[PDB]
DNA sequence: TTACTGTGGGAAAGA
DNA sequence: AATCTTTCCCACAGT
DNA sequence: TTACTGTGGGAAAGA
DNA sequence: AATCTTTCCCACAGT
C-alpha cells in the first residue's frame, strides 16, 4: 500500500538530499531525412545520471538480493513516434550515454517533437519515461537571408550552442568542441555546450569582458564560454564558410546548422582549426580573385547549433514505490497572490498532477491542481515554523518541494522566506 | 520617412513652443519638422516602434525609456564631452540604461502644492488639517483641494510619505523583487486619500481637466500639479503660490521626480538630423526658452539656462519638493508598476476594493518577482521567494584558453 | 409620555448651560437644645437658587398661563424627622433665603442629621427633595487632639458671627457686599481660613501652610464667593470680655474668638452696627487685653450641598430629585473593554453617562457606584472631525425622561504614535 | 528611640557586617553603641514604625522611597557644610533632594548588569532574542541560559523599559504624576517576551533572588541579572564570571532603573547630631566606604575620592555603562504605588493568572490616582484620560485686600 | 573494378 | 512577381 | 420691680 | 486618676 510522506521522513530528506537526477542534453533543432536516407541527430543526444540517490538505490536493491546486472539502471531512447524503434543506451560503468544513430523520417509529419527516454532497472523494475525539451524539425539549414522573425532558427547572445566539425576524409567522420582537463579539444565521443556571448567591436582582449544583448550576426565579435568549466576561447569573429572558403563580407544573422569559421580577433588571418583530437590555429590564404574571401581547410569549417537541457530530480521519500516516479514535475517560476482572502503561491512549470502537494520545509500545504502547467497552494502561516525552540519572531527560510501521495519527493531549486516587519 | 522629423510630445507640454524650434530648424537646414501630441503616446510608441514605424523623436519622462531601450526601440545617443558638460550629470544618469545613454534629458519636473493666495494666504503645512480648511471654504461656497485622481503620479507623494516605495535601491541597482506598495506607509497614505473621498472633501471622478478648471476659475483653494500647469494659471485671474507639498504623519510628501527626455527611434533614418535638432537647436538657451514660454519645463538640464531660471520662487519650490522626493527608476519594470498603482488607487477611491485588498493586489502585480505582506497573530510578515535566477551580468569573468599556433 | 434625551437636544444644552442649581449652605455642627429651650442653628442654613434655568422655567410656565405666584419656586426646610414641622422659606423677590428658627431637641437622640429642603412651584408642581451635607450634633463647645471633627483645618470654610445681647440686632454675620466687608444681619459668608508663616508679609499674593488652626497663628480669611481677603490677622481666644495673647490651644467649633490686625497698635476686627471697623484694646496681666462685645466673634466650620439639573427634553411629570452628584472617576483596564467607574451619591438605574453627545452603556451597581462603557474614539469622528486629533468632551448624567445632570468633569481621547 | 545609641536599618543584600565594623570604630572613638539591623521588608516597615515616632535613627534604602518618607514628615533635613557637599558627586545630591531640601546622604550609585559564566559562555548574548537558542545548547549540557529574580519588578523593569515603557514622564522641570508608561506597546512587548521565556520553559515563574543566586554560583545557569552587591558571593564560589551590558530588546538597550543607596535620619530620632557625625566623618570616608564595599560591593560610590580608586574596576565600568543606558529613578511619593502595581502585573502575567494586556492595563490605572489608560483602536493607539479633581494643593492665593477703616 | 552508406552541395519543385 | 522554403537528387569519402 | 425668651457661662453629674 | 463630655441650671439683654 502507498504511504504518504511524514514530517520526520521529509526532515531526513532535507538534511541528506540523496536525489536521483536524469539529464537530457540535446540540440534545439533536427534536420529531416528524406526518402530512405538516415540523417542522424548531431550532436548526439546525451543522457546523464546525477546524484547520490543512484548509489543509495543500488545498495538498497542489493540488500534485497539483486545482482549488479539487476540493480543496474537501463535506458532506451527514441522520438515520440511508435513507427520508429527505440535504441538502447549503455550506461553500465559510465555516468552517461550518447545516442549516435537517431533520425526523423519524411513519413513523420510532425513540425516539433521531444525525445523519449524510457528508464528501468536491469531486473525489469520501471523507473519511468523522461522527455527532452522541444526539438523543431527543419528541412535544411537556411542558405539565404535570415531574420529575427524566424527567432526559433536564430542564435541569441548568452545562449548555449554546440560546435561540431564534419571531416569526410578523416577516420573520425565528425568531431565536437569539448573541454577536458581545463583545455579545449576536438572530442570524438563528448561535446560541450558553449554560451555564445556578443561583445562590442571596441572590447579589448581579457579575462573580464562586457557582453551586449541581441542575435548573433556574421562579422561580429564573440566569446565562447564553456557552460561547465567556465573556460573561454580568445575573442573570435564568427564568419560564414562557403564550400572551403571563409567570407569576410558577411553581415547576415547566424542560423542553425550553418557552416562556420572562427577567425581569432586581431591576428594575421588565423582561424580556429582541428588536427585529430587537438584544436590548433590555421593560416588562411587570401584568394587573388576575391579580396573578401579566404581559403580555409575542412578542419577550420565548424557547424553551429543551439542546445537545450532537460533535468528531472526525484527521491523515494517513503521507500520503494510500485508506480513509476514519472512524469517528474519541473517548476519554472513562482508568483505570490494578494488578490484573494488568504495568501496564495502560484507554481508554473510542467508535469504537474492532482496527486502533488507543495511543501514549505516540513510543512505540507493545501495544494490545488489546475493543469499540468499550473498549481496553486495556500502559503502556510508563520506559526507553522515557530513550533519548538524557534518561537522567537525572526526571519525564516525554507525550501519549496513537490511531493506525490506515495511519498516521492520532487526537489526544487527554490526557497521561500517569511520576514517579520515592524 | 527620410528628410523630415516627426516628434511626439505629451499634450500637457509646450508643443507649440517646440513647433517654433521646428520652424527655426526648417529655415536653417530646409528639413520640415512636425510636432504631434497623440493621446496615450507612452502606450502608442512601443506598439508603432515595434513594427518599425512611429515618430523619429519621442518626448516623455525618463521612467518609460528603460523598457523602450530593452525592447530595442531606441537608438544609442553618443554626444561629445563638450555637449555632455553643458547638461547636469544627474540628468544624464536618468537617461542611462546598461551603461548606454538612450535619450537626451531636457528638464527636471516634480509636483508641488499650488495654492490660491486670496482664498488661502497661509497654505497648510500638513494633509491632516485640509478637512478643517474644507469646512471653512465650503461655507464660502468653495473647496480646499482638487487634483487628478485618475493618474497615480499625483497620489504617489501621499502613498510614499509614511513609507511607500516602488523599488528599493540596494548597492548600485534596484531590487526588482523589493516592492513597497503594500507596506504600512503606503496603506496609511491611500487610506487618507480614500477618507478625503468618503467624507466628500474630494471626488473620485476628478481628473486633470476637472481640477484645472476648478483652480483657474477660483472654485478650489489648492491643486497638486507640475511646472507645465503654471501657464494656464497665469492667463486666469488667480494670485497663486507654488509651495512644498503638505506633510503626512509628520513626514514629507515624496513626489516621484521625472526627467523629461527625448529619445531617438532605432527605426528612424534621420538619426543625425534628430541629433542636430536636439543638441544645437532645442538644448540651447534660445531653444529651451521657446518651449518654456508656452508651458514651463521646470528645472532645465542645460546648466546655462537653469542658472537664469533658478531665481524663480516656483522653480525653487519644485526643487525643494524634488529633493524631498526621489528620481524615478528608468528600469523596464516601471510600466507594470504604474498600471498596478493606477488600478489600486481607482478601486480604493471608487469603493470597489478596500485599501488593504487594492494595495495587496497592486503589490504582486507591480513586478512578477515581488513579495506580499500578510497580517499575522505575531504581526506583519513579508512573504518572498528566490531560486529561479535569470539575468546574466553586464560583465563576464572567464579564464582565456590558448589556441596553439 | 416621557421622552429620552436626543443628541440634538444634548448638543443645544452643552452650548447654552441654562441649568437650575440649588445650594444649601450650612454649618458642619449644631448645638443640642435641652428641656424646652430652643437653641437656633447659627448661622442660619441658607438656600440659594443659581443658574439661568430658573428664569427660563419661569418664562416657560408663564407662557402656559401661570401667574407670578404660580411660577414662583417655593421651599420648605426641616430635619429628617416625622415629629418636627418643616418651615417655609420666602424666596419671592430674591434668589436666597435663610432658616433663622431651626433647632434640634433633646428628644431627637440622633448623633448627626441632614437638612431636608422640599422644593416645588407655587402651582403645586413638585421640584423635589434636596438634602444638606451631614451635620454633627454637639452638646456644647469644648473649652479644651482626640476629635478632628470638632477642629478647624487650614484652607477650609468657616462662618464668623457676632452675638450682641445689648443691641437690637441680637446677632450679626461677616459678609462681603459690593467688594467690601460688613456685619450683615441677614446674610453670612463662608471664608477659607488659611494658615501662613509668622514672617509672611502683607499682600495680594500669599503662601498658605497646612495644619489645624491654633490660637496665636496668623490667618488669612478669603471670601469663597468674591475672593476678597482681610489683611493678615492673629486669631486669639476670648474669655468673658478679654483677648488672650498667651493662647496656643487648637481652635474648635462654636468658640468665642478675636482677630488682631497684624502689625498694628492693639487693633482688632470689630463692628459698629452694619459696618466693620478696628477697635483699640486697653491692656489690663500683660498677656490679656480688654475687648468689647463687637470684637468677640464666633467661629464655626461650614459646608455646601450643590445640585444642578436641566429639563433637557422639556417639562417632566416626575420630580428632578434625587440629583446625582459625581465625587470622582477611575478608569478600568482589568476587563474586556475600557470601563469608567463613577463614585458619588444619589445614583439610580434610570441614569446614563454621556460623553459629549454620545450616550454610554451604563451599569447601575448601587446609589454610590456607577459603571459605563467608555465609547470608542470613532463616536467622535462622525463628521468633518474624522482626522486623528485630541478630543475633549464633558461627562454628564442623564435620566430616562431627559433630565440632564451636569458635572464639572471632562473626558479626553489623546492619539499616540 | 533610646538617646545615646544609634539604630541603623539596611537591606540584607547589602554589606551590613562591613557597616557594623564602621559602628565598632565609632563606639571605640566616641563611646556611642551602634546597632546594625537588616529586617525583612524594611521599606514597608520603616513608614509604619516612624509614623508612631519609633524605628531606626538612620535608614538605608535606594533614593526612590525617601520622597514619600519626606512627604509623611518621617525624615530630618540634611544640612551639610560646603566642604562636605563637594566631596560627593552633584548628581548623587540631586537624587536625595525633595522640595529643595536634602532628605538623605547619598552613598553609592547601583544598576543591574548581565553577570555571565565565562567557562559556560565566553561570548555573552548581545540580544534577548538569542537567549532561547543559547538555552537549547546549554540544556543539552544539563545547564540553563538565564536565571534571575522574578518576584521583584526591579529586575524585569530593564526589559519592560527597553522598547518604550516608563514610570513617570519628565515634563518641564517636574514629573507628570498623570503620565504613566506602563500599558504602552514597548512595555507590553517587554513583558510578553518574559512571559514567552516562562511559557517555553526557559525560565521559571517561581524563581526568586536566592534560587537564581544558588543556580549561578553553583554553575547550573550560564547568566544572571543582578547588582554590585551580588559580586562577593560569586567571588567565594570562584566562578569565572563576567559583568557586562544587559542584552538589547528589539534592537534597543535594556534600560535599568538607576538607584542611589541613601541614608536618611529619622525626624523622631533624638541622636540627629550623632547620626550626622557617624555618616559624614566615619561612613562617607575612603576607610569607611572600604569596610562596607569589602563585605558586599556598593557600586559607584558618591564619595569622589573613593570612586576614582574604584573606577578602574571593569565590573564597576560595566555597571556605569548600564546605568548610562538607563534612568535615575524618581523620588516622588507616587513611586511606592508604581512599584506595587508593576510587581502585581509581572507576577500575574508570569503565573498565567492574567494576560500581559490585562496585567499591564490594571497596573497602569493602579500606578497613580488619575492615571490614563491606553486603548487599541481601528485608527491607532488612543490614551483615555479625565480632567477630574487632581489633589494638587494651591500654594499661592491671589486676593485683593479690603481695608478695615481706622474709625 | 564495384559494393557498401551517411553527408553537404546543388537543382527543381512548391509556398 | 520575387524570394524563401521544402523536396528530391547525387558526388564524395574509406576497407 | 417683674414678666417675656434665646444665649453664654458655670457647676455638677457621668464617661 | 485625670481629663473630657454631657446634662442641668441661671444671669443677662431691652420693652
Ligand atoms: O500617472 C502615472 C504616470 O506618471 C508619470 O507621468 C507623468 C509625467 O511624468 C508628467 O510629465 C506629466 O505628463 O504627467 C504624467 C501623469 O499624468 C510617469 O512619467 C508615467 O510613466 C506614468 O504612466
Ligand atoms: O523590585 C521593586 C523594588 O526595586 C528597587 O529595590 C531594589 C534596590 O534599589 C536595590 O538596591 C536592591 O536592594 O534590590 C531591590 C529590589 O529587591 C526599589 O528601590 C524599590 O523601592 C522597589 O520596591
Amino acid at each position: 500500500p502507498p504511504k504518504r510522506l511524514t514530517r520526520e521522513a521529509m526532515r531526513n530528506y532535507l538534511k541528506e538530499r540523496g536525489d536521483q537526477t536524469v539529464l537530457i542534453l540535446h540540440a534545439k533543432v533536427a534536420q529531416k531525412s528524406y526518402g530512405n536516407e538516415k540523417r542522424f541527430f548531431c550532436p548526439p543526444p546525451c543522457v546523464y545520471l546525477m546524484g547520490s540517490g543512484w548509489k543509495k538505490k543500488k545498495e538498497q536493491m542489493e540488500r534485497d538480493g539483486c545482482s549488479e546486472q539487476e540493480s543496474q539502471p537501463c535506458a532506451f531512447i527514441g522520438i515520440g513516434n511508435s513507427d520508429q524503434e527505440m535504441q538502447q543506451l549503455n550506461l553500465e560503468g559510465k555516468n552517461y550515454c550518447t545516442a549516435k544513430t537517431l533520425y526523423i523520417s519524411d513519413s513523420d509529419k510532425r513540425k516539433h517533437f521531444m525525445l523519449s527516454v524510457k528508464m528501468f532497472y536491469g531486473n525489469s523494475d520501471d523507473i519511468g519515461v523522461f522527455l527532452s525539451k522541444r526539438i523543431k524539425v527543419i528541412s535544411k539549414p537556411s542558405k539565404k537571408k535570415q531574420s529575427l522573425k524566424n527567432a526559433d532558427l536564430c542564435i541569441a547572445s548568452g545562449t548555449k550552442v554546440a560546435l561540431f566539425n564534419r571531416l569526410r576524409s578523416q577516420t573520425v567522420s565528425t568531431r565536437y568542441l569539448h573541454v577536458e582537463g581545463g583545455n579545449f579539444h576536438a572530442s570524438s565521443q563528448q561535446w560541450g555546450a558553449f554560451y555564445i556571448h556578443l561583445l562590442d567591436d571596441d572590447e579589448s582582449e581579457g579575462e573580464e569582458f562586457t557582453v551586449r544583448d541581441g542575435y548573433i550576426h556574421y562579422g561580429q565579435t564573440v566569446k565562447l564560454v564553456c557552460s561547465v568549466t567556465g573556460m573561454a576561447l580568445p575573442r573570435l569573429i564568427i564568419r560564414k564558410v562557403d564550400k572551403q572558403t571563409a567570407l569576410l563580407d558577411a553581415d547576415d544573422p547566424v542560423s542553425q546548422l550553418h557552416k562556420c569559421a572562427f577567425y581569432l580577433k586581431d591576428t594575421e588571418r588565423m582561424y580556429l582549426c582541428l588536427s585529430q583530437e587537438r584544436i590548433i590555429q590555421f593560416q588562411a590564404t587570401p584568394c587573388p580573385k576575391e579580396q573578401n574571401k579566404e581559403m580555409i581547410n575542412d578542419g577550420a569549417s565548424w557547424t553551429i547549433i543551439s542546445t537545450d537541457k532537460a533535468e528531472y530530480t526525484f527521491y523515494e521519500g517513503m521507500g520503494p514505490v510500485l508506480a513509476p516516479v514519472t512524469p517528474v514535475p519541473v517548476v519554472e517560476s513562482l508568483q505570490l497572490n494578494g488578490g484573494g482572502d488568504v495568501a496564495m503561491l502560484e507554481l508554473t512549470g510542467q508535469n504537474f498532477t492532482p496527486n502533488l502537494r507543495v511543501w514549505f520545509g516540513d510543512v505540507e500545504a493545501e495544494t490545488m491542481y489546475r493543469c499540468g502547467e499550473s498549481m496553486l497552494c495556500v502559503v502556510p502561516d508563520i506559526s507553522a515554523f515557530r513550533e519548538g525552540w524557534r518561537w522567537v519572531r525572526q526571519p525564516v527560510q525554507v525550501p519549496v518541494t513537490l511531493v506525490r501521495n506515495d511519498g516521492v519527493i520532487y526537489s526544487t531549486s527554490l526557497t521561500f522566506t517569511y520576514t517579520p516587519e515592524p | 520617412e527620410e528628410g523630415k522629423l516627426v516628434i511626439w510630445i505629451n499634450g500637457d507640454k509646450g508643443y507649440n513652443g517646440l513647433a517654433e524650434v521646428g520652424k527655426k530648424f526648417e529655415k536653417d537646414t530646409g528639413i520640415k519638422v512636425t510636432v504631434e501630441h497623440p493621446d496615450k503616446l507612452e502606450e502608442k510608441f512601443p506598439q508603432v516602434a515595434a513594427t518599425g514605424d512611429g515618430p523619429d523623436i519621442i518626448f516623455w519622462a525618463h521612467d518609460r525609456f528603460g523598457g523602450y531601450a530593452q525592447s530595442g526601440l531606441l537608438a544609442e545617443i553618443t554626444p561629445d564631452k563638450a555637449f555632455q558638460d553643458k547638461l547636469y550629470p544627474f540628468t544624464w544618469d536618468a537617461v542611462r540604461y546598461n551603461g548606454k545613454l538612450i535619450a537626451y534629458p531636457i528638464a527636471v519636473e516634480a509636483l508641488s502644492l499650488i495654492y490660491n493666495k486670496d482664498l488661502l494666504p497661509n497654505p497648510p503645512k500638513t494633509w491632516e488639517e485640509i478637512p478643517a480648511l474644507d469646512k471653512e471654504l465650503k461655507a464660502k461656497g468653495k473647496s480646499a483641494l482638487m487634483f487628478n485622481l485618475q493618474e497615480p503620479y499625483f497620489t504617489w507623494p501621499l502613498i510614499a510619505a509614511d513609507g511607500g516605495y516602488a523599488f528599493k535601491y540596494e548597492n548600485g541597482k534596484y531590487d526588482i523583487k523589493d516592492v513597497g506598495v503594500d507596506n504600512a506607509g503606503a496603506k496609511a497614505g491611500l487610506t487618507f486619500l480614500v477618507d478625503l473621498i468618503k467624507n466628500k472633501h474630494m471626488n473620485a471622478d476628478t481628473d486633470y481637466s476637472i481640477a484645472e478648471a476648478a483652480f483657474n476659475k477660483g472654485e478650489t483653494a489648492m491643486t497638486i500639479n507640475g511646472p507645465w500647469a503654471w501657464s494656464n494659471i497665469d492667463t486666469s485671474k488667480v494670485n497663486y503660490g507654488v509651495t512644498v507639498l503638505p506633510t503626512f504623519k509628520g513626514q514629507p510628501s515624496k513626489p516621484f521626480v521625472g526627467v523629461l527626455s527625448a529619445g531617438i527611434n532605432a527605426a528612424s533614418p534621420n538619426k543625425e538630423l534628430a541629433k542636430e535638432f536636439l543638441e544645437n537647436y532645442l538644448l540651447t538657451d534660445e531653444g529651451l526658452e521657446a518651449v518654456n514660454k508656452d508651458k514651463p519645463l521646470g528645472a532645465v538640464a542645460l546648466k546655462s539656462y537653469e542658472e537664469e531660471l533658478a531665481k524663480d520662487p516656483r522653480i525653487a519650490a519644485t526643487m525643494e519638493n524634488a529633493q524631498k522626493g526621489e528620481i524615478m527608476p528608468n528600469i523596464p519594470q516601471m510600466s507594470a508598476f504604474w498600471y498596478a498603482v493606477r488600478t489600486a488607487v481607482i478601486n480604493a477611491a471608487s469603493g470597489r476594493q478596500t485599501v488593504d485588498e487594492a494595495l495587496k493586489d497592486a503589490q504582486t502585480n507591480a513586478a512578477a518577482g515581488a513579495g506580499l505582506r500578510v497580517n499575522t497573530s505575531e504581526g506583519v510578515v513579508l512573504l518572498s521567494y528566490s531560486g529561479q535566477k535569470t539575468e546574466g551580468p553586464q560583465r563576464i569573468s572567464a579564464k582565456i584558453s590558448q589556441i596553439p599556433p
